[PDB]
This record gives structure tokens, sequence and C-alpha cells, in this order.
């Protein structure tokens, strides 16, 4: 194990666990929840960013002296990801973007990233490799964001056949786009749902549980080639999660059903945002696609985790998005709502 | 007024250590050996309480010795080996006691040096 | 030889009769592990390795290069537990590393049989464990667990066995020493006609014997030194 | 008395490179790994040894109260050089 | 005998009632500490935990121990009542950060040299 | 002896023993020694339960009047059976003197608060009861003063370790701060500096 | 099944180990006569109680008391334990 690789202390924030991390993708959502789980034990993580070191300072106070070293990379340049990938035994990839820019379309963060990291990672003698896809990701999918997931895990499994692939299906947690996505649509007046929600069911995963796989899954030794996939304990149809959603924020809710050709258009028409788009065409398809069920893959009670209902960890994501009337709420008091279970 | 307890002395309750450190935890009573380097005896006086010695890594950045161990620097002085087991008795530590050693009175005496008919007769002064 | 000196100790008591606690016999020990390992009922020597050859080898410290790979049958599994790379390590096929007498809290009985405990100075180095933890969980993960897990049910255990070992720095103890040479005068074993020679002939032998010892740089400076004037 | 080891990393008058496989170099990509080119051992190794026509000398380091502690160095073995324990000065009677 | 001095109660039967009289009042305040904090705790959890606590305490017999632990615990009270503690104080008793350390032989010796 | 050596008194020496043998014929029942030091300080040693009349008596007689207290403050001394030895100081303006008495107590006796006699002490007796752990009776509004919200121990005993049992970090995931059991990047180095040859002759005790 | 060891905790001067005592003193010397192969560990004792130890095949263990015992009683549980019984 390399004597200066074997884990010292008790676990905390000076000890030394013996991991050196590579996570790209760091200074997203569930970036900053793997830096802290990782930052937590003593593990040496290092951050590639492209972004303003700014946007980097909330993940300074995740380790300890020196735990933590940032570098500059891009993700069309090779020399840089071998720069970056030259010292850990263990790479994560957590990069994506949920909407095309101009300089990056889905498949360039989603296959040719991906592929790029695994290829350099290989080459470099990286002991593991950990990315992520999505649960529903599938060559004939409608979004196309789906279909660069697969074609992705695909192009990762064949440049790093050891490689761990875990597949999350709508992470919830206080900077998540879904949580927030259905809190956004009170400002315009009424929530607009396909078919009125009806006819999705969703299963979303809490970010911590993610986490927590992740972190696992790197200190499992038989997790080498798996595939897994990661849910939440209850199945919702989008509607009752939509009314739960609204029910923990007190706000009044209003769905109507919105023609799909309509609520395309409204996406293409948000899409033409130069910054952030509130929602795109994308957005809308995966929105209203139901969960896969994948009951061969094994999944977080397989890792140790056990699933956190969303009735849990509802409000700590909500109470920001109550008035001032309601602010003091009690966590108990919005009735779970109805899950669709077999 | 007076009550009329009737039960051993124990404050652990009190101390706020938290338990792994009071269960898990050996101390040693001793009066610690003279160095050997030195003649003094000044420092054999009084009887000493410490911990066991727990682990001490290698901090990845500087090389310096890092502990997780809170116990790892107390010493704690008593008059006598009662006060300081009730100390720790009443503190709810396992400990180890070990009776005081003194160096044995020796026979000494400049004019065996130069025996007439003995082998202490020195070859050189 | 035993049998033969005990015959001049008897002859000794008889002759002079006992003056009370005196214990004219005495045996002199050269190895640290000696006399606890025969307060603890282990059989002295390895003869019965030689008459029973066994597939399964545990060597704990062993490092004498007594039984070799020639002595035992082919496909014997040999594990070795211990703190030093030496004579026992490269012949094995599991390698379990141990602390030395520097990284734990253990038991050593002397040639006067007094029993004392070594401290923790330093804990062991990267993954290295107590030896007995070593076979406390070795047990567990066989299925016949051992009874105690820390290390006062070890102690308790140990004075289960012998309770001898113990009871720190007492060294008074009973003499049997006239139903040992009863049962001595049973057997005439025939002495050799090779002279008595010690194996620490001269100083330079002294210095390296051990395993700690063979690895250490000063004592091979002190060989140099004692062979070579300069 | 500066050299690099086969990682092209400098190594220091103290001796120590990071090894091959240790991670900790990763620390120094990106940046520099800073090392001290002025080597005390090589630097005292040049002084030329001072000939004095006494067995016992003296030695403070120059400056006075600016040096260090003043001590008395013996030159009888012939065989070698007086040095300084402080300084390193190195100090022979006139042989041969 | 023994000769000691007390400091409320002189009996184990007067302890036991202050200790029933503290559990009303936390338990009564509870749902308070909830509101007002804005924990994301219910309110079954927090006397849970307030169980928890007076059930860490249950093995001592004597009453001024008792009589310390009882002042210990009003003074704990009066502090949160009053918000002169924060919710990282409050959040404090549930360690929601601390990973589980194993209690059984075998881990304890895969992780390190402590018992 | 005349450059360097600290120079004597041995008016204030007298004057200081004598008002030290008054106090102790007036107030039999609760003193117990009484001692002056080489520097000219009067200390009186009582028994617990005269800290109030020993206390208020020094404060009102005519001959006393030690209408100030200066500082009080405790002594953990684990060796003895009752660990906290509690320290009284008082100024007297009328006369120019001070005073110093003292008392002890151990982990689960109180002490009468003295809040009546100076209105002082309520932060020294809060002071006390938060660095040692000792009770004060009566006191009007006893709770902790110096440590931290839900801090449990008392850090100025002898037992207390130097840098206690938790630290405190800001956690992202649950967006506070929090406490966690204390783990050192480089643990504080004990150093043994005592001399193993005696210093001070006349302090030697008997060799028992 | 069978008998590996016997263990003798006697105590060296304490009266309720006089009578084990007196075994040792005399009759241990041929029950060793008898038994060449059985290793019968001799040890003493703290102030607790004499015991005698008998292990079986598998490391199955149980101990007997001693307290008190005369040399008649100590040998006719030894020859009990080295018999087919109890
Ligand atoms: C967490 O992520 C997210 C954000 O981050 C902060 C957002 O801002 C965001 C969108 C933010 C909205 C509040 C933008 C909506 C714009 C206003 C509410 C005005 C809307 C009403 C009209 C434009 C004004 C006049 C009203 C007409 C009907 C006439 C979304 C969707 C999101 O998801
Ligand atoms: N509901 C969910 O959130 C779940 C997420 N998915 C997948 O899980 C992964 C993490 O998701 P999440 O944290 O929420 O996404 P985020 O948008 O929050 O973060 C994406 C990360 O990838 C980096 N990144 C994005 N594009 C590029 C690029 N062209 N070049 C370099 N770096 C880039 C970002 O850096 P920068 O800030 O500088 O742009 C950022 O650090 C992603 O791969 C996502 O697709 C899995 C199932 C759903
Ligand atoms: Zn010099």
């Amino acid at each position: 194990l390399h004597h200066a690789l074997i884990p010292h202390g008790k676990g905390g924030r000076s000890s030394v666990s013996g991991i050196v991390a590579t996570v790209f993708g760091a200074t997203g959502f569930l970036g900053r929840y793997v830096v802290n789980h990782l930052g937590r034990m003593g593990s040496q993580v290092i951050v590639p960013y492209r972004c303003e070191p700014y946007d980097t300072m909330h993940l300074r106070p995740m380790g300890d002296l020196g735990q933590i070293i940032f570098m500059e990379w891009n993700g069309k340049d090779k020399d840089s990801i071998r720069k970056v990938v030259e010292h850990s035994n263990v790479v994560i990839n957590l990069v994506g973007r949920e909407w095309e820019t101009k300089n990056f379309d889905f498949e360039d963060v989603f296959v040719k990233i991906p592929h790029a990291i695994a290829q350099v990672s290989k080459e470099a003698g990286v002991e593991k490799l950990i990315h992520i896809s999505h649960l529903n990701a599938d060559i004939k999918s409608p979004s196309r964001y789906l279909r660069s997931k697969a074609v992705g895990e695909k192009e990762v499994r064949a440049a790093f056949p050891e490689a761990t692939i875990i597949k999350p299906s709508d992470i919830f947690g206080r900077e998540d786009r879904f949580l927030n996505y259905f809190a956004s649509m009170r400002w315009f007046g009424g929530v607009p749902l396909i078919s009125l929600g009806k006819e999705t069911v969703k299963q979303p995963v809490y970010i911590v549980d993610v986490s927590k796989g992740i972190i696992n899954a790197i200190k499992d030794p038989d997790a080498k080639g798996k595939t897994f996939a990661f849910v939440g304990p209850n199945r919702y149809l989008l509607f009752d999660l939509v009314q739960y959603i609204f029910a923990v924020a007190y706000r009044p809710f209003l769905p109507y059903p919105l023609p799909h050709f309509a609520y395309r258009w409204v996406g293409r028409l948000f899409e033409v945002s130069p910054f952030e788009p509130w929602t795109t065409r994308d957005k809308v398809e995966r929105v209203h696609m139901s969960d896969m069920t994948l009951p061969h893959l094994p999944g977080l009670e397989d890792l140790g985790i056990q699933a956190t209902p969303l009735e849990l960890k509802a409000i700590e994501v909500l109470r920001r998005h109550r008035t001032y009337r309601w602010l003091t709420s009690e966590m108990e008091d919005v009735k779970p709502a109805k899950t669709v279970n077999i | 007024q007076l009550i009329a307890v009737d039960e051993k002395l124990d404050i652990t309750t009190l101390t706020g250590v938290p338990e792994e450190h009071i269960k898990t935890r050996k101390v040693r009573i001793f009066v610690p050996a003279r160095n050997n380097m030195q003649s003094g005896v000044n420092n054999t006086k009084k009887w000493k309480m410490e911990f066991d010695t727990r682990e001490r890594w290698e901090n990845p950045l500087m090389g310096w010795s890092s502990t997780a161990d809170p116990l790892s620097n107390l010493v704690l002085t008593f008059s006598t080996k009662e006060d300081a087991v009730a100390f720790a008795e009443k503190n709810g530590w396992s400990f180890d006691v070990e009776e005081r050693k003194v160096p044995k009175p020796k026979s000494k005496s400049y004019g065996a040096n130069f025996s007439w008919n003995k082998r202490t007769r020195v070859s050189t002064k | 030889i035993l049998a033969a000196v005990s015959n001049i100790a008897q002859n000794i008591r008889l002759s002079s009769g006992v003056t009370g606690d005196w214990k004219v016999m005495n045996i002199l020990h050269r190895i640290a592990s000696q006399v606890a390992a025969l307060d603890l009922g282990y059989k002295p020597g390895v003869e019965a390795i030689r008459k029973n050859p066994p597939k399964v080898l545990f060597l704990l410290g062993a490092d004498g290069g007594c039984i070799t790979r020639q002595d035992l049958p082919k496909d014997c599994f040999i594990i070795y537990q211990g703190h030093h790379g030496d004579v026992g390590a490269p012949m094995a096929d599991v390698i379990l590393p141990g602390a030395a007498y520097t990284e734990k809290s253990a038991t050593y009985v002397n040639t006067e049989g007094r029993a004392q405990q070594t401290k923790v100075a330093v804990t062991p180095p990267g993954l290295a464990r107590e030896d007995w933890k070593i076979i406390r969980a070795l047990s567990e993960i066989a299925g016949m667990t051992l009874p105690y897990d820390t290390l006062d049910q070890v102690r308790s255990r140990l004075e289960e066995v012998s309770p001898n070992l113990v009871r720190y720095d007492d060294v008074e103890g009973a003499n049997y020493f006239q139903q040992a040479n009863e049962l001595s005068k049973l057997v005439n074993q025939q002495l050799l006609a090779d002279p008595l020679v010690p194996p620490q002939l001269t100083i330079k032998d002294f210095y390296m014997t051990d395993s700690i010892s063979r690895a250490s740089q000063t004592m091979a400076k002190c060989v140099k030194a004692v062979t070579e004037g300069i | 008395g500066v050299r690099t080891s086969p990682t092209g990393e400098k190594v220091t008058h103290t001796g120590q490179a990071y090894d091959d496989g240790d991670y900790r170099r990763v620390r120094f990509s990106d940046r520099q790994k800073e090392v001290n080119e002025n080597f005390a051992i090589d630097l005292i190794a040049e002084q030329p040894v001072s000939e004095v026509g006494s067995r016992v000398i003296s030695c403070d380091g120059g400056g006075g109260a600016l040096g260090h502690p003043r001590v008395y160095i013996n030159l009888d073995k012939e065989t070698k050089t007086g040095t300084c324990g402080y300084c390193g000065l190195q100090f022979r009677q006139p042989h041969h | 005998g023994t000769s000691v001095k007390p400091i409320f109660s002189r009996d184990m039967n007067e302890a036991k009632r202050r200790v029933r009289e503290l559990y009303r009042a936390w338990y009564r305040e509870v749902p308070n500490t909830v509101h007002l904090f804005q924990l994301d705790i219910s309110v079954k959890q927090g006397r849970d935990k307030v169980r928890e606590m007076f059930m860490k305490n249950a093995h001592v017999t004597d009453p001024r121990v008792v009589d310390l632990l009882v002042i210990k615990g009003k003074m704990e009270l009066e502090e949160t009542i009053n918000v002169w503690k924060q919710r990282t104080h409050i959040m404090r008793f549930f360690h929601e950060t601390e990973a589980p350390r194993p209690t059984d032989f075998l881990s304890k010796f895969y992780v390190g040299h402590d018992p | 002896t005349r450059p360097t050596i600290r120079p004597r008194n041995d008016v204030v020496h007298k004057q200081l023993s004598a008002f030290g043998q008054y106090v102790a014929e007036i107030l039999p029942k609760y003193v117990q020694q009484v001692q002056v030091s080489c520097f000219n300080e009067l200390e009186i040693f009582i028994h617990p339960d005269g800290v109030i009349p020993v206390l208020t008596f020094l404060r009102d007689h005519t001959n006393a009047q030690f209408k100030s207290l200066a500082d009080l403050t405790a002594v953990d001394v684990p060796t003895r059976q009752n660990r906290f030895e509690i320290v009284y100081n008082l100024l007297s303006l009328r006369f120019n003197s001070r005073i110093r008495v003292k008392t002890y107590t151990d982990e689960l006796t109180p002490i009468e608060s003295s809040v009546t006699v100076y209105k002082a002490a309520n932060w020294y007796e809060r002071e006390i009861w938060d660095m040692f752990g000792v009770f004060f009776a009566n006191h009007p509004d006893l709770r902790r003063i110096l440590t931290d919200y839900g801090f449990e121990g008392h850090p100025f005993r002898k037992d207390f370790p130097l840098s206690g049992y938790v630290e405190l970090r800001y956690d992202d995931e649950v967006k506070r701060v929090v406490a966690e059991p204390v783990e050192l990047a480089q643990e504080f180095r004990k150093f043994d500096l005592n001399s193993p040859w005696e210093a001070f002759p006349a302090y030697r005790q008997p060799p028992e | 099944l069978g008998l590996r060891e016997i263990r003798i905790h006697l105590c060296q001067r304490s009266p309720g180990s006089q009578g084990v005592r007196d075994f040792i003193e005399k009759r241990y010397v041929e029950l060793k006569k008898a038994n060449p192969d059985l290793p019968i560990l001799i040890r003493e004792c703290s102030d607790v109680q004499p015991k005698l130890w008998a292990r079986y095949a598998f490391g199955q263990e149980k101990n007997v008391s001693l307290n008190n015992f005369s040399a008649d009683q100590v040998t006719r549980t030894l020859e009990n334990v080295l018999s087919g019984k109890a």
C-alpha cells in the first residue's frame, strides 16, 4: 500500500485515510458533498477547476492543511488531465451540465470528457475510477442528455474495464435543481404539468445518500467493476410529488395540464438565455419521464446505505421557499404524500 | 444536617469525560525511576498517575507527530499511593499500582580499598 | 546432563541436610519466552514436529532455523507472525505483521520465574497489530472465537492456566527437588563424549543473536570492531 | 552541492527527495519545491586549514561577541586536524 | 454514617422527585424548542433524545450526585429557553457529522490499534 | 545581602501577626490556623461553615473594616481529600491592609454563597463553579460564565486535558458549526524540566 | 473425549491447601510414574482457593475445588478424573 498511504488515526480531520482522490466536477451540487465526505476522513483531495477561483472558496474549509489541492484544468486537454491524475489512487467523475452551451454540447460533457478521463487515468496507473451516469440512460431515449449518458457509460467501460458506474435518479438537496424547479414555478401562477403529472413516476434520492454511497464504493474491494443504481425508498406520481412540495413550502398549488408541444415550445423559448436557463426542452423531457426500475443492479443497501425518505429531508430544502408567516412550521405537519410502490 | 450516604464515591457522570476515555483507559500509579544519567534523587519523591500510550502518526504535511488521544499529556502528582488510588477510583479509571523501589543501604568502607588479603583492594586510584 | 547435575545436588542435600530455603538446584536460561512457555504447558523442543510432520505450521516469531521445508511434507502451509524479516519470513505462505516488545503491554518471565510486564512506548508501524489480537481475530474468522476480548480478559485466562503469570515481581516458589530427582532416576540415558562447548565462545558472537539484534547496524559495527582491530 | 533525483526533483542538503511512488509530490505540481542552494557541508569543506605554532588553539568564530562561545582545541594528533565543534574551521600545527 | 452534607435531597426519594420535575419541564419545552430554533427534527425525536440523556445517568445511586445532575439539567433548560443556545448547540446532541464507530472486535482490529 | 536581596519589614510583620491573633481569639469556632508570610501577607485558614460569619465580621468590625473584596478564586489540589481550596482576598481602605481567608471543599459539598456579604462575589462564584465545579448554596443566579454553551466538564481542574475533548469546525453538509472529538495535527510536546537536585533546603520535607 | 492435561493450582502456605500439599509430598511421584505421558502441571496459587483443572479434546475445560481436601480426597478426585467417570 506504499507506506505513506497506510491509514492512520481515528478517521478524523487530521487523520490519514489512505485515499488520494481526484474529483472532476467538484464545484457542483454533488461535488461539494463528495469533497466534504472525503476531507472529513483525512483524505488527500485534488480539485480540478476551470471556473473562477472565487467559486471554489467554499471548498477550502473541507480539509486539513495541505489536504485539498486546487489545479486548473481544461476538459479538451489531455495533458491537463494527466497533470491532475498523476498521483491519485482514486478518480471520481462528476462533470456534467443540464443544458448545452455554445462550446460544449451534451456529447462533449458526457462522452468525450468522461472517455478522456478514463483513458488518461488508466494510462497513469490510477487504481479506481468512479463514473456517474443517470438511472434513465438509454441509447434510444427521447432526451439527448440520457442518450449521451448511455454512450459515455459504454465508452468509460471500454476505456477503464474496472470502473464503478453509479446511476442515481433525481438527487434532491439544498442546492438541487430538481427540488428547486418545482418551487420556482410558483412565481408564474400555475404549475404546468404534462397530463397533469398523472403518467410519471419518480424515485428521488437524497444527496447525502449518494455521497455516502460513492465514499463506500471507494472503500469497497468488491465494487470494482460493478454498476449501481442509487434510488430513494419511495416512488411517487409526479402530481403527488409536486403537490407535496407545494404543501411543504405552504404555497397555493394550482396545477394545470399543458400539452407536450406547448411545453416543448416554452422550453425552446427559455433555451435562448445566454445565462443559466430556467428550463430547456431536454429538462421538460426528463421531468415527465418515469424513473426506470432496475432490480438486477446493486443498490445503496448493498453499499450499506439506508435510503433517506423525502419526508424526512424535504423541509430543509423547502423552508427557504416559505413566506414569513409559515417560516417556523414543524416538519411533521404536512401529511406525507401518497406513494405508488408496486 | 447530615444524611448518611452509604455508597462508594463516584463522580464520573459529573466530570464530563466521554465514556470512551473512562472505560477503555488504564492509568499507572508509580514513583518514577531515577534518571540513570544523573545522581540527584529529587524527582523520585512523589507519586505519579499517567495514562496509557495511544497511537501517534505522521502528519502528511510537514511530517509532524499527530495524536487523537486527549489524555496523552496528563500527569498527576500525589503525596502518597493511597491518594492516587482514591483519585483513580473516584474517577472510574482502571489502575495499575507499583510499589516504591528504594535503593538498599550499602556498607561503604574506604579502607577496604587497601585490604591486606582481601579481593577488594584497588589495582589503581 | 540434567540427571547427573541433579545427582550432584541430591548428594549435597543428603550429606548436609536442608538448611532451610537455599535451593541448590538452578537452571540458567537465555531466551526471554522460554520460562513462560514452559509455565503454559508448551512442550520444549521441536522434536514432536519432526515426529509428526504437520500440514499447517504456525511460526510465532520463530527465526532459529530449526525447522525448514526439508523437514516438512510438501504443500505444507507455513504461517509466520512476527515483527522482523529473518529466517522465518521468506519461507512462509502468509505473513502476519506483529508488534515488537516496545510496542505492546506484554508479560515476560525471566530465569528466576519472576513475571514482569512491558508497556507501550510506541504503537506498531504500518498495519502491524498486537500478537494476541491477531490470534483472537483469526479465531473469530475460523468460527472458534476465543473467550477473551481485552487484555485484562486474556490476563485472566493467563491466571487460569498458570496463576504465577499475573503476580508481577513475585519470585517465591515451592521446592520440589526431591520429586524431580526421583523422577529423573528412572531413565539412564548415556552421556556423550563431546566436550561441553558454549555457543557464545567469544565476544564477537555475543552481539548478533536474535532477529532484533541481527537487524541492528550498531551490532554490525560492534562485530566489525571486535573482529577487525583498526 | 545540488543534484537531482531520477524523478527530476532537487535533492536538499538534508538528502530528502520524494520517492517515485509517493503521492506527496503532487503538492509541487503547478508550483515549485523550495531548495536552498548553498550547501553548508560543501562551503565549510573549501576553507583552508589554519596553521598555528601552538599545541592548543582558540576559536570563537570571528567577530568576538558576534561569533560562538570561545573553545580551545588540542592539536597534538598529527594524523588529523583539530576541528572546531561550533564553526567547523580546521587547525593544525606545522607538520613535516 | 459517612458524614456527608446534602445539597438539596436527604434521600433518593426527594432526588427522584426533582428528577421527575426536571423531566416534566424538558418534555414541555421540546416542542417550543423545535419551533423557535427551526430544527428539522420531529418533536418525537427531541423527546426521545431527552429520554436518552436522562437514561445515560440511570445508574447513579448518590443523592448528591443526582442533585448536581438536576442542577446541570436545569442550567441547560434555562439556557435553551432563553435562546442563549444556538441551533448548533441543540444539534450537538445528535452528532450528525460523526461517522459511526464500530464496537465489535473484528472491525476495531481492522481499523487500528485502539481497543 | 544589600543590593539584590528584597528588604524586610518587621513592623508590618508584627502588626499582621497581632491582628491575626486578634481574629483567632474573636472567632475560635471557625479559625483553624493563622499565618504571616515572609513578605508580610496575613492568611487565615478557617472551617467552611464559617465562610459567612468570618467574612461578615471582617467587613463589619470597627477594627477590621475590610469593605472591599479584591478577588475570589479556587485552587485544585488532587492529592487532598478535599480537592478545592477557596481563597478570598480582602482589602481594608481604612487601615490600608490586605487579608487572605482560605477554606476547603470537595466535589459534592456546597459552599455558602457570600453575595450577601459582598456583591462582587456573584461573578467570582459563578466563575469558580464554571472552572472547578464547586457549587455555591443560595446563589442568586448560578450558571456558566466563561465556557461555551453546553460545554461539559470543568477546564481548570487538574485532571482535565489542556486541549479538552472536543473541537469546532464548520460543516457544509449540515450547514452549521459542529463539535467533534479533538484530533491534533501536532501533539503538544510535554517537557520534563524539574531538576533532580534540590533547590531550597528550607522547604525540605521529612523523609517519611 | 479424552484427557489432555491436568492442572493443580495449590497455594504455598494456606491451611486450605495443606492436604493437597501432602499429596504432592507423597503421592505425586507414583502418580507420575503411572502416567508418563500426561502433563500434570503443578502451579502456585494466590489467596483465593486450591483447584484442579482437566482439559479434554478441542479445548474443553472444567475445574474442581480442592479447598480443605485431605490427601486421600485429592487422590480420589484425581483418579475419578483419570478414569472414565464424571
Ligand atoms: N439530479 C442530479 O443532480 C443527478 C446528477 N446526475 C449526474 O451526476 C453528476 C453531478 O451532478 P451535479 O453536481 O448536480 O451537476 P452540477 O451542474 O452541479 O456540476 C457539474 C460539474 O461539472 C463541471 N463541469 C460542467 N461542465 C464542464 C465542462 N464543460 N468542463 C469542465 N467542467 C465542467 C462543473 O464546473 P463549473 O461550475 O466550473 O462549470 C461542475 O463542477 C453529473 O455528471 C450529473 O450529470 C446523475 C443523476 C441526477
Ligand atoms: Zn569556531
